[PDB]
This record gives structure tokens, C-alpha cells and sequence, in this order.
DNA sequence: ACATGCACAGGATGTATATATCTGACACGTGCCTGGAGACTAGGGAGTAATCCCCTTGGCGGTTAAAACGCGGGGGACAGCGCGTACGTGCGTTTAAGCGGTGCTAGAGCTGTCTACGACCAATTGAGCGGCCTCGGCACCGGGATTCTCCAGGGCGGCCGCGTATAGGGTC
DNA sequence: GACCCTATACGCGGCCGCCCTGGAGAATCCCGGTGCCGAGGCCGCTCAATTGGTCGTAGACAGCTCTAGCACCGCTTAAACGCACGTACGCGCTGTCCCCCGCGTTTTAACCGCCAAGGGGATTACTCCCTAGTCTCCAGGCACGTGTCAGATATATACATCCTGTGCATGT
């Protein structure tokens, strides 16, 4: 029918005893692109925030309102839409071509710590859950897009993707985006390697479909 | 007498005159100071003063705070010329230094 | 307890005279006494050899003028003549 | 073994203010001996202006001057 | 019916060391530990005069200068590394930095 | 026919000039030079022989130090050649501009 | 007048012997005249102040001196 | 009254402590001058032109010339550690350099 | 007329002829031994100076000359030369 | 008759901003008291004039060393590639810095006293400076003796091609 | 089961890279004259060092206060440390090609020596005004104290977009 109902959020949600650190705005970082530039802050120049993995901000970015690194706040994510696959559940397909690193869209979801991590793998495996969201941002903070999250969350892993995930800085704490690694055609489904899901179980078997594919999720 | 009138203030100027005058006595750089040695040291001591001053404030203008502190006075020195080179064998205490990364260190296409 | 002299007023006084709205940290204002203590002896120093290098007992207004040309780099060496000259003028003629 | 305390971390921000991105691994103890040289250059001459003034306190007036002395003068401490 | 958390990649080294960079370049803090320093000065010291006393200002002075100076020196040693045609800076390029200073 | 083989006759040089103790520029366009850079501080100047002595003897010091910086900048980067980024990274280093 | 032009290329080959270089670029030649210029300048700027300081319409070897001795370049010899 | 006692004589010295006492004196480095601050200074700077024409006769006697010029006393302060240190930014008119070149100009065996 | 130029080269060949009977010393490099001469004075002078003005006191003693004589020589330099002062001033007073 | 598609009044919390409270950081205000300022004088340093008389500038002419120029070619600069490992990134533990508070005492920093050292002055006299002269140390030259570099041909270690010896396999 | 066809490494020189001297210039040293000019030794004199005595204050020495330097202890927690991993950078090897060196020929201008000439540095004589010294006196600047006014800042109350759940319109 539909996937299972889920509190689409639009930003990382905190949970239990688990702590941000947002940074007052005279702290983040300033480039020195201008905002008479070609293309300032833009995805191809030498935007001194973009190429360390840093957002610009609008009130201290000195391009003002002509900065295009703010593609996290501002919530750019190019439209798609969510399509059952054959055997691993629901993928997303965009609706438009994709130029080699454009910001597909940003994983979100609940802030967690590593004991309730494993308190809720536990409760998966009470009750077979075979879907798992969880994606550790560092060590005492796992993202579990499971309850929460947005569309970002219906991405399937492949051994051969065309999608990554990238840590960036914003406002001063860490948030994980999706990007496109090669030049994606509108109508190809969206897949990014999750790069590791084995913690102490068996390995679910990895149906991508790719030439090189691991088989198993490793 | 006729109401003691303050060298300093005779000169237009906001830096001590008599002190530096008696400095320049008390320090053995010659057994006499001419009149006018103190006018024009007051002088240009005050002259500069108020060049670093001016674009400390500068400075202190561009990230939006309303007081100096040594960082901007580093900044200040280091980002112009003549200050730099006046002042180029100096540390300046809490100082920090310009922001300026190689060309080469920046990641490449 | 004692009396401790400093250039901190007249720094402050020539503060106000261009930034009229802006403050000074302590630090800062310490960094500026050593400032002009330095530039004070540097000066005061190449005048002293100038007097003896011509064989003269007095430090003058015209000693000071070139120890300034032979420290302060160009722009600011012709700023600093200008200023001591102008305020040597003012001062003699009252 | 005071110079250890000097540890790997503090160099690599040395270098990292100082605009350094990699840093060999051979670096760390030959940074160490620069430095615990010129410390002993300044701090011979603070401790004989120390004993000039037959004081038992090394001041901060003592480094200054043997700062100046060395030609790297220090602005912020008199 | 694993489970298990996902992994973004790792920052690509140097980038992690640019962040670092401009971190460093921005601030004005002294970047050692505060304590081994004192000790190493201490300790230094011990050598030329026994019983020395400091005042925290004559460390904290030491520091300011050091820090200066370590840091004045590793620019040199890195604009001799970027001529090496390298990016990674090497004993062999204090060592030139400090010759051609006068200092060695 | 006969000649010898490129980095010889340079060592030779080298041998010979290291141990010399004279001037290497010529005087009078040293001399030439000399009052053509003070023309522009001030006009109809006159010069001590030892004067314009004293100049060549401590530019030619200078010159001389720092080539042998550049030297050293040079077999850094692997070469043998000097080129004249290797004049500026001693520069650079030494404090000039 | 190009005077500067009279620092002909085998007298920087000289100097560069001395030095220990033992090959040399053909770029060097321009580069060192122009290092040369500009340690020129600021020494005869420095004599030439103190010869006007003395009312002297001839720079002395004294002036050189001290002007060398004040950029850190001592040198003996010349009194 | 006495004859006369130069005080080099007094001191065992070469050197004139009475034209050092003068030169210390006229030379406005301070107000007093101590009697044996003459008399220490004209020892020290004894002492360190009898070492520097110590080592610079060794150079002469090693280059088979029984007169000391120049390049002997530039060979003998860069020779020695402690005079380079001492001596490092000076120039000696007529000295030239070491002989010293890279082992990596060398010709290859 | 002609006024009297001072020099240290009746003193620097006096100590000369103590290391070195059989040696002579060609006229620049005697100029040269004048200038080090006074350089080394300067220094010494110049540092006992400034060392008195840091310690707010009017005499340049000889305390003042041997610290500026550790201050300015290295080593063995600074030993030598502190002690050979030492023994000419304390054979001076006993005279 | 009925539940699919889908909404609209109420809740509800993020969202945006007014609001009472801290914590300094300086900001005026006294209160002194020490050090500039006024006033005046004495004497020596500096300025001006005159004069000498070195020494810098300019010219001329010849000699010849040196720079300029051309050219072949060798070797070094420099671009490209591959690999392997060293260093950067991140995690999980451990350690020790930093902070605060407490407590004690060495010794910095000042005052008071007085003495013995240094400035200062006048007379005296010998050391050091300018001038002058000479003779030996060194610079230069020239011819012969080593010494060092360079390259053309021979031995001395290969692997290397080619004919060849040794043994597997098919057949009578 | 033996005999002949046939493949495959075996050794036998087969040229080769590649050292190794041998000899030819070229350069550098070495040693004897030769002469020349500057080191160095002496003379005369003058002016600066020495002798002696006087006087004032700098500093040494003792004594006291109270600052701040050191020693310690307990807690929090950030930083350092050790290890795993993986890639991108350093470094070695190769080729190519250009540019700099070594050498020969031509050209030019430095250099040497000699000669004037006059500019300007050095010296001397006066002189006059500018600075030190001094004494008196008052206010400028410093120490300490307390107000004021920010930013910051956690508190708290209204607003804006979302969330809800059963009811409105409807195709079965
Ligand atoms: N390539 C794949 N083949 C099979 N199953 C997959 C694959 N990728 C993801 N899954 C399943 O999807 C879960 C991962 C989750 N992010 C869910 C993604 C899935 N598209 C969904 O939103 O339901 C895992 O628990 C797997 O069971
Ligand atoms: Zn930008
Ligand atoms: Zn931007
Ligand atoms: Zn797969």
C-alpha cells in the first residue's frame, strides 16, 4: 500500500539525554568570496566554506543574499518522489536530471545516544524489524530516521551507487547530506552506499543489483 | 606668576611635552635638549599613535565590536605597509596572526 | 602603592580624538604604552648617535627630524615631519 | 622530561596557526629541540639580569629585556 | 533482521586540517598546555641559577614568545616545503629555514 | 678538440673565487650606478673615494650571502640550477621583501 | 642611463662563484640587478640623510658606515 | 709627588684604561663612572683582540706570510665558533669568504 | 692644524708582539682591529648603560661591565673574558 | 443505505520577541602631591665669517683585459607514472590540566642613615700622535714540474641466441 | 615391447655494457729572481692622563611590611594517547628537450697614469643667545572609590505553521 506512517520532520530532532553544540553566529566561519563574484559561494568556485565542508551563513557571509551555500537551510532539495522497489522495500526517484555534485537532499531524523541505539535494535529484533534508519553522526549521536525524518530516509543502499553522504558543519554542529556523485538522469532511482551496517548480526542480504555487488550488506 | 599654560597645550598637541622633555634629560642621550626636541618627539609620538589607533578602530569596526584588543591592533599592523615594516621584528601579545592559507594547501578540482 | 607613570591618558585622549565611540581593552592599552615607549627610544637613540656622530652636546628639533627620516618608512616618515614640524611651528610662535 | 610535555598536539597547532598542513612524523621531537634552544638563549639571559638586580624572582621586565636583547621584541608585558 | 548503524565517509584528509587552519589562524589563544610549559621553564632554569622563583607574568611572557616564535618559524618551514615542491613539511625544512634565518 | 665536460670549469671558478679576497664588479660602473641612485635623494652630491669603496665592498657581501642562501634554496628543490624563485624564497625567509 | 645595465652578467657569474653556486639560470641576471638596486637604495637613502644632516655636500665613508651599521650590516675596515 | 702610574700599569693592561675611563665618560652611557669599570672593560676588550690576533697569526703562519691582512683575520673569526658567534653579521672589507662548497656539487665518482 | 686622530693600533700591536713576536699586521687590517675594537666597546658600553637604567642607578660600575660581558659573549668567551677582567680589577685595587 | 477523499475549528508546540537580572568594564569624582611651569641668570655651545689647501671631478690618451656574441651539445629541469607507506581521520580510554580554594612564607619593594666613592679642579708631565725615513716582505714574472680531468680503446662480468643433447610419446 | 618422431631445456661460445688504465693536454703549483713601497721605528712636542685634595650625594646596608609565589588538595572534563584504517602523497624511475656551459672570436670600455682646477671640508676667531640650574608654587595626573550603562541572558508570554479527528460531498 503506502510505507509506514512516519513524523516527517524537517530538521534533526533531539531525544533523550543527547546534546547539540550550536555555536553563536560571530563564530562560524567566513569566506572571502564577494557578492559582485561570478557566482558567489557558488557549488564550482573557490568558495573557501564550500570547499572545507562549511554552510554559509546569510548574516555573515559577506556575499549577503547572493551566497549559493546555503543549500542546507534553505531546504534546496531537488523534487522526488517514492517508488516500492523489487525486493528491498521503497527508493526514491527524482524529477530531473542531476549535475555531478549537486545536494540531492539532507538526512534528518532523531537524535539518539548509544545505548538507546542498541535499546532500539533490541526492540527491533523483538519484533523482526527488518527496516533500520540509523546512521551514527559520531560517537554518543546516531540519526534514526525510522520515527522521524524526511524523504532522504527511502534511499536504498547499492555497492555501485550514484549517491553519497557528506558530513557538513552548519551553524556550528555537524549534519550529514546526501550528494550526487555522478550525473544522475531524471527516472534513475537514487542509491547511496551506507558504507557499513554490520554490528554483531547476520549480514542481510544486499539485492542491489550492482556488477561489483558484496552480496551482503559489506 | 601668569597661570602655568602646559607646553603640551602651547604646541596643539595631546602627548606630554614637559614629560617627554624630562625623559629625554633623565635618559643620557646628550648633555643638553634643545627647546623644540620635545615639541616635535611629543609630536610625532601623538602622530603615530593615532595612525594605529585610527585603523585598529578599523578593525575593531570590521567585526563589529566597539572596543580595540590586541587582535586588532595585530590586525592593524600586519595589514598595512609602512606598519608592518615599522613595526615588522615586534610580537604583539594575544596577538594571533593574519588569516592566510597557500595557494597550494586549498583543495583542487 | 606608589605612583606609576603611563602614557595610557594621552593614548586614550588621541583614542577619542579619532574614534570617538570606540573603547580600549586594558591589554590593548598596555600594548600601546610599550609601543610608544619603544618608538620613543628608538628614536631618542638615533638622535643621541646623530649629536655624536657630528659632535654636537645638544639634542635638537633638527636631530629629531632626521632620526625620524632614518626610521619611519617613507609615507609615514613624511607624515611624521609634516606634524612635528607643523606643531614646532605653532609651538615657537607662543 | 619536561620537553615531552611539549606534546604532538600542541606542535600540530603550532603548525596549523602557522598555515601547515601535513606534518611529517620526524617533526614533533625536532621541533622540540628548537624550541628547548631558544627557551635556554632567553632564559640564560632573564636569569643574568635576574642576578644583576639580585633579586631571587625572575620578573617579566627580565624576559622582556632579554627578548629585546635577542631582537624579538614583546609588547604586553612593560 | 541485523540491524546496525550506517556510516557517513569519513572528511577526506585535509580537510579536517584546513578546518583546522583557519580555526587556529582566527583565534589568539596560547596553544600549549599551560602547566608543562611552566615546568619545561622551570626545569631549563634549574641549569643556569638554583632556587629560581618566577612571576606568572615572566611565563606567561616565555609562552607568548615561544608560541611566536614556533609559529613564525613554521611559516618559514612551510613556504620551504611549498618550494620542495611538497605539501608536507619535513625536519630537513626547519633545518633550512633556520639556516637561512642565521640561526643555524 | 678537446673540452671539458659542463661543471668543471664552474667548480674551478668557484675554487678560484672562494679564495680570492677581491672585487668582482668593475669600479667605475659600480661607481656610475652608484651616483644615478643618488641623483634621486638629492642633486650635485659629492663622493669619497672610500665612500663609493665602502658601498661596492658591502653590496658585494651582500650578494655574495645571498647566493649562498640561494644556493641551499636551490638543492633543496633537487636542482643544481639557481633560478630566481629560489632568490625570492631566500629573501622571503631572510626578512627582505 | 641604464647604469644598472654596467652589473654585467659575468660579474653576477662572479659573485655567484663565490657564493658556491655552480649553474645558473639565465633569469638570474635581471632578479639579482634588481636585488641589488634596492639594497643599493636604502643604503645610499640612509648616507644621504646623514650627509644632509651635516650640512655636507659630500657623502663620507662614515655615512656609508653608519648607514650600513643601522641596517644591521656592519662593516669593519672603513672606520 | 709620585712620578706617574699610568693605571694600565696599575691594572698589568695593554690596553689605556685612562682613554677608556674618558671615552666611557664623554660618551653619555651614564652619569658616574666607576673606577674599575674602566679598568674591567680595557681587560675585556684585551683579552678579546689578543684572541682574535692569536688565531689570526695562526692563519698568516699557516698561508706562509708573516704579516697579518684581512682574509687571515676573516679566516680566523669564521673559523672559530664562539668569534662567528660574535661576529655573525659582520662584513670585513677585503676578507672573502670560506672556502666551502655543497657536497652535492661535486662531481660524481 | 692637523688634528690628532685617536686609534687603538699602538695597543692592538702591543698585544700582537705578546701572542705573536714574529708578526706584523698590514694597515687594514689594523683599521679592521680599530673598528672591532670600537665595536665590541659600543656594545659593551651601550648594554652596561641600559643595564644601569633598568635598575635605576647612575654608575657604570664593574658589576655593570660583567653582566653586559655575559649578555654579549658567548661560552667560553663570556668565562674567559669575565674572569681575565676580574683578575685586572682586582689587581688594580691592590695597587 | 456507506465508507472513500479530504477538510476545518481547536490544540500545541516551535517561533519571535518583550523582560527582569547579572557581571563586569569602564566612567566620573575626589584627594593629593609630585613634578612641570614661571622667572631669572650665567656661561658655554653653536652659528657666522674668513681662509686655506686637500681631494673630488673632469679631460686625454693608450693598452689590453674583459664583456659580448655565437655555437654545439650534454646534462639537468621537468613532466609523467606507479606504488607503498606514512600520515590523516576517527574512536574508545586514560590522564592530567585547569579551576577553585587554603595556607604559609620568601623576598620584593620601600624607608632611613651615613659613608666612601666619584665629580671637579689645578698643576704637572709623559704617552701617543704627526712626520719622516728606510729596508724587508710580498707581489710579480717566468720557466719547469706535478696534477687533474677526459676520453679512447682493451679485459671482464653478463645474460643470450643457436645449435644441440636427452627423453616423452605414437606405431609397428 | 622396441624403434623412430618429436619437443625442450643445456651449454657453448657471442657478442655486449661496463670498468680500467694510459696518455694527452690544460691548469696549477713551485721555486728563483727582482724591486718597490709600506710597515715599523724613531723624534719632537703637546695635550690628555695622573696626582693631590675637596666636597656632596649615590648607593650600601639594616630593617620592616605585606605581596605574591609556591605547595597542596579535590573535582570535572577536555585533551592527549593508542590503535584501526585507508588513501593520497612522497619518492623513485623514465624520457625529452631545452637551455646553459665551455670555448673561440670580436668589440668595447675599464683602467692606468698624468694634469688642472676649483669646490668644499677643516680650522680659527669672535660673539650671542639658548639651555641648565635654581627656587617657588600650583595643578595634572595618578590611586582609589563608587555609579551607570551596556551586552549578555535566562524567563516568560503572544504568534505562526503544523497536527487532529470526526464530519461534509460523494461514487458505490
Ligand atoms: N539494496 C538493498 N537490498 C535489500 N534491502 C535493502 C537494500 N537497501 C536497504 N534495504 C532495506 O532497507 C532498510 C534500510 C532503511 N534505510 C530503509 C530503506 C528503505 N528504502 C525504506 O525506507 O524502507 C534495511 O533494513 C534493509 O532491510
Ligand atoms: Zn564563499
Ligand atoms: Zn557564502
Ligand atoms: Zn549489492
Amino acid at each position: 500500500r503506502k510505507p509506514p506512517p512516519y513524523k516527517h520532520i524537517k530538521v534533526n530532532k533531539p531525544y533523550g539525554k543527547v546534546q547539540i553544540y550550536t555555536a553563536d553566529i560571530s563564530e562560524i566561519p567566513k569566506c572571502n568570496c564577494k557578492p559582485t563574484d561570478e557566482n558567489p559561494c557558488g557549488f564550482d568556485s573557490e568558495c573557501l566554506n564550500r570547499m572545507l565542508m562549511f554552510e554559509c551563513h546569510p548574516q555573515v557571509c559577506p556575499a549577503g543574499e547572493f551566497c549559493q551555500n546555503q543549500c542546507f537551510t534553505k531546504r534546496q532539495y531537488p523534487e522526488t518522489k517514492i517508488i516500492k522497489t523489487d525486493g528491498k522495500g521503497w527508493g526514491l526517484v527524482a524529477k530531473r536530471d542531476i549535475r555531478k555534485g549537486e545536494f540531492v537532499n539532507e538526512y534528518v531524523g532523531e537524535l539518539i545516544d548509544k545505548e538507546e541505539c542498541m535499546a532500539r535494535i533490541k526492540h527491533a529484533h523483538e519484533n523482526d524489524i527488518t527496516h533500520f534508519y540509523m546512521l551514527t553522526i559520531d560517537k554518543d549521536r546516531i540519526i534514526d530516521a525510522g520515527p522521524k525524518g524526511n524523504y532522504s530516509r527511502f534511499m536504498n543502499h547499492s555497492c555501485q551507487p550514484n549517491c553519497e553522504t557528506l558530513k557538513w558543519t552548519v551553524n556550528g554542529d555537524t549534519r550529514v547530506g546526501l550528494f550526487a556523485v555522478c550525473d544522475i538522469p531524471a527516472g534513475t532511482e537514487l542509491t547511496f552506499n551506507y558504507n557499513l551496517d554490520c554490528l554483531g548480526n547476520e549480514k542481510t542480504v544486499c539485492r542491489c543489483g550492482a556488477s561489483n555487488c558484496s552480496g551482503f550488506l559489506g | 606668576r601668569a597661570k602655568a599654560k602646559t607646553r603640551s597645550s602651547r604646541a596643539g598637541l595631546q602627548f606630554p611635552v614637559g614629560r617627554v622633555h624630562r625623559l629625554l634629560r633623565k635618559g643620557n642621550y646628550a648633555e643638553r635638549v634643545g627647546a623644540g626636541a620635545p615639541v616635535y618627539l611629543a609630536a610625532v609620538l601623538e602622530y603615530l599613535t593615532a595612525e594605529i589607533l585610527e585603523l585598529a578602530g578599523n578593525a575593531a569596526r570590521d567585526n563589529k565590536k566597539t572596543r580595540i584588543i590586541p587582535r586588532h591592533l595585530q590586525l592593524a599592523i600586519r595589514n598595512d605597509e609602512e606598519l608592518n615594516k615599522l613595526l615588522g621584528k615586534v610580537t604583539i601579545a594575544q596577538g594571533g596572526v593574519l588569516p592566510n592559507i597557500q595557494a597550494v594547501l586549498l583543495p583542487k578540482k | 602603592r606608589s605612583r606609576k607613570e603611563s602614557y595610557s591618558i594621552y593614548v586614550y585622549k588621541v583614542l577619542k580624538q579619532v574614534h570617538p565611540d570606540t573603547g580600549i581593552s586594558s591589554k590593548a592599552m598596555g600594548i600601546m604604552n610599550s609601543f610608544v615607549n619603544d618608538i620613543f627610544e628608538r628614536i631618542a637613540g638615533e638622535a643621541s648617535r646623530l649629536a655624536h656622530y657630528n659632535k654636537r652636546s645638544t639634542i635638537t628639533s633638527r636631530e629629531i627630524q632626521t632620526a625620524v627620516r632614518l626610521l619611519l618608512p617613507g609615507e609615514l616618515a613624511k607624515h611624521a615631519v609634516s606634524e612635528g614640524t607643523k606643531a614646532v611651528t605653532k609651538y615657537t610662535s607662543a | 622530561d619536561n620537553i615531552q610535555g611539549i606534546t604532538k598536539p600542541a606542535i600540530r597547532r603550532l603548525a596549523r596557526r602557522g598555515g601547515v598542513k601535513r606534518i611529517s612524523g620526524l617533526i614533533y621531537e625536532e621541533t622540540r629541540g628548537v624550541l628547548k634552544v631558544f627557551l635556554e638563549n632567553v632564559i640564560r639571559d632573564a636569569v643574568t639580569y635576574t642576578e644583576h638586580a639580585k633579586r631571587k624572582t625572575v620578573t617579566a621586565m627580565d624576559v622582556v629585556y632579554a627578548l629585546k636583547r635577542q631582537g624579538r621584541t614583546l609588547y604586553g608585558f612593560g | 533482521a541485523t540491524g546496525g548503524v550506517m556510516k557517513p565517509h569519513r572528511y577526506r584528509p585535509g580537510t579536517v586540517a584546513l578546518r583546522e587552519i583557519r580555526r587556529y589562524q582566527k583565534s589568539t589563544e596560547l596553544l600549549i598546555r599551560k602547566l608543562p610549559f611552566q615546568r619545561l621553564v622551570r626545569e631549563i632554569a634549574q641549569d643556569f641559577k638554583t632556587d629560581l622563583r618566577f612571576q606568572s607574568s615572566a611565563v606567561m611572557a616565555l609562552q607568548e614568545a615561544c608560541e611566536a616564535y614556533l609559529v613564525g618559524l613554521f611559516e618559514d618551514t612551510n613556504l620551504c616545503a611549498i618550494h620542495a615542491k611538497r605539501v608536507t613539511i619535513m625536519p630537513k625544512d626547519i633545518q633550512l629555514a633556520r639556516r637561512i634565518r642565521g640561526e643555524r
